[PDB]
């Protein structure tokens, strides 16, 4: 009896209708000449990789795969879906049926068929597939990543790997906007050199291959001139630059005004409108223009429930067709409640786009952000139609957070951040999943103790036992049971991190090796901290003085380490223990 | 070096 494996995103409607069956070593492929070229290629790579030959002629004793779009006239597909249809679903939707030795995929459109194949790829383990009836479609139409952080831009190989990863998780958007690319911002007028344009072409091609909308961003707010000949010339520089990327296949554009000194709301919006009319609309096959205003968090946008000067004028002027992004109540903030999206959607009289600054860490580079989407309201889709996360300069470990963003944006009302977090690590880390959870569990909360705060609290279940222990001691209760529980947790912290150091692939390890060393140190310091409590209860001062020096030794190492992790849990416990009782 |  074959079970449904981990899926991501969580499909909207899935029922098991059979025991499952084993896919034969050679399959009948049906509808591939009419079906979406990218879907079929994804399917061929998968088949090749899992050693499944495709029959040159029909063989009745071999599994049959039928694939196609609603708008292909292919009846063998309607027959095999067995009353299930993709006809009535929203764009990017699909239907999938596996039953009685046949697998049928029907996409509402091609994007849909590609996503149907991704789910097919996820359902097969070792040639076995469950027998299921699926109809599936996204909550949010635009889902993906804005590469818009400060610091070391992603490499070419980072981005190509990222793009393949988006397609596998049905993320359909990637915005190119690295702050430290000189041609994106510092020197936005200058054309890309020939060799960089060759790298660009590769990224564009891979994007199309994986159904990702590659958005080319530009940030001219540093030094753009708006008026007379200078404003003409500067405007034509935007046109020239977008044209040269259009001519390579780019069909999405963004013009950003964030983090600049000039706050000319009217001029910003007029540039957008002019570009929207002379470029986006003229071309006719270019997707809606994206922007971010110079005021882009509720705090900077709104005062006493009423829009600020910049925002009011910008909202008044910007054409309704342009997507406008905002980061929520602060630049980096715990939550975006429904009421915040309602307010801002109200000022703009339109559905908004989110620029979510998590897991970005450019504001506190010592910590990894390894937690799930957290504090984003599950009804946000009432006011939000475009969702993007800003990742870290660490592309590999950003995958954990993005994985959960794929689930939240595709099936948002079903989204369980703990379940989604667990699934991300299970799917991405495999044999090492259990141990990686132990480590990652301590690295979900970002707090620069100033204005940036976001993410699930660090290992809450452990913080609760620690808190509980200080009560049992100040309350004179028998704590001996809790101390053994806690010794166990600290040993496992050490065990897990040593295992990761030994066994993680370079691609993950090269990104977090320093933080593993830090958590091992703190685990050792928490253990000595308990030894201190034990010795204090035994009025055994020799053991106390010895444990205390070790505790100070481990703490001294962490405070001087670049690495930051478990500030308020593993670290604080040692600081707590060094404060009498 | 970052926002805010
Ligand atoms: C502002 O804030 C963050 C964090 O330092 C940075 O990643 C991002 O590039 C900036 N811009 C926006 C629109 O959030």
């Amino acid at each position: 009896q074959v079970l449904v494996p981990n899926l991501n995103p969580t499909p909207e409607n899935l029922e098991v209708v059979g025991d499952g069956f084993k896919i034969t070593s050679s399959i009948n492929l049906v509808g591939e000449e009419e079906a979406d070229e990218n879907a079929v290629n994804a399917l061929r790579e998968f088949l090749t990789a899992n050693n499944i030959e495709i029959n040159s002629e029909n063989d009745p004793n071999s599994t049959t795969l039928i694939i196609g779009e609603v708008d292909d006239d292919i009846p063998e597909l309607d027959e095999a879906l067995n009353g299930t249809t993709a006809e009535n679903l929203k764009e990017e939707g699909y239907a999938l049926v596996s039953n009685d030795g046949k697998i049928a995929i029907e996409g509402k459109d091609g994007d849909g068929t590609f996503y149907g194949v991704q789910t097919f790829k996820q359902l097969v383990k070792e040639s076995n597939i469950p027998e299921v009836n699926i109809t599936d479609y996204p909550t949010v139409s635009a889902r993906g990543i804005v590469e818009g952080f400060y610091g070391t831009p992603w490499t070419h190989q980072d981005r190509l790997d990222q793009i393949k990863f988006y397609g596998e998780n049905k993320l359909n958007t990637y915005i190119y906007a690295p702050k430290d690319d000189p041609y994106h911002r510092e020197k936005w007028r200058e054309p890309y050199p020939e060799s960089e344009m060759q790298r660009m072409q590769e990224l564009i091609n891979a994007s199309a291959e994986n159904k990702v909308d590659f958005v080319f961003g530009i940030s001219p707010g540093i030094d753009i001139r708006f008026d007379g000949d200078a404003g003409e010339e500067d405007f034509n520089h935007l046109i020239t630059k977008a044209e040269s990327l259009y001519d390579m296949g780019v069909r999405s554009f963004a013009i950003y005004w964030d983090n600049i000194q000039d706050k000319s709301a009217a001029k910003h919006a007029q540039v957008l409108n002019r570009f929207n009319e002379e470029f986006v609309k003229a071309k006719g096959d270019v997707k809606p223009l994206i922007t971010v205003p110079t005021e882009y968090d509720t705090g900077a946008m709104v005062s006493n429930g009423q829009p600020r000067a910049y925002t009011r004028i910008f909202a008044e002027t910007v054409d309704p067709s342009i997507e406008v992004m905002w980061t929520g109540p602060g630049v980096v903030t715990n939550e975006i409640p429904l009421s915040d999206a309602q307010l801002i959607s109200g000022i703009y009289d339109r559905n908004m786009a989110v620029w979510w600054n998590y897991p970005v860490t450019d504001y506190f580079k010592g910590k990894l952000a390894l937690g799930p989407m957290h504090g984003l309201d599950k009804g946000l889709n009432q006011y939000v139609d475009f969702f993007t996360v800003n990742p870290m300069e660490h592309a590999e470990l950003s995958k954990i957070s993005i994985h959960t963003a794929a689930d939240y944006s595709w099936n948002m009302d079903n989204y369980d951040y703990d379940k989604a977090w667990n699934r991300a690590i299970d799917m991405l880390y495999g044999d090492l999943a259990e141990d990686m959870k132990v480590f990652a569990n301590h690295s979900t909360r970002m707090d620069n103790k100033t204005w940036a705060k976001s993410g699930r609290e660090d290992a809450p279940e452990l913080r609760a036992k620690m808190d509980e222990l200080w009560n049992k001691l100040s309350s004179k209760e028998d704590a001996s049971a809790l101390i053994e529980e806690l010794y166990g947790e600290f040993a496992r912290m050490e065990e897990a991190c040593n295992n990761l150091k030994a066994n993680l692939p370079e691609v993950a390890l090269e990104e977090c090796s320093r933080q593993l060393d830090e958590l091992i140190t703190l685990a050792q310091g928490d253990k000595a901290s308990l030894d201190m409590i034990v010795a204090q209860l035994n009025e055994d001062t020799e053991a106390y003085e010895s444990a205390k020096e070790i505790a100070q030794n481990k703490l001294n190492t962490a405070l001087s380490s670049f690495a930051v992790i478990s500030e308020k849990v593993a670290q604080s416990f040692i600081q707590e223990a060094l404060s009498f009782a | 070096a970052h926002c805010g």
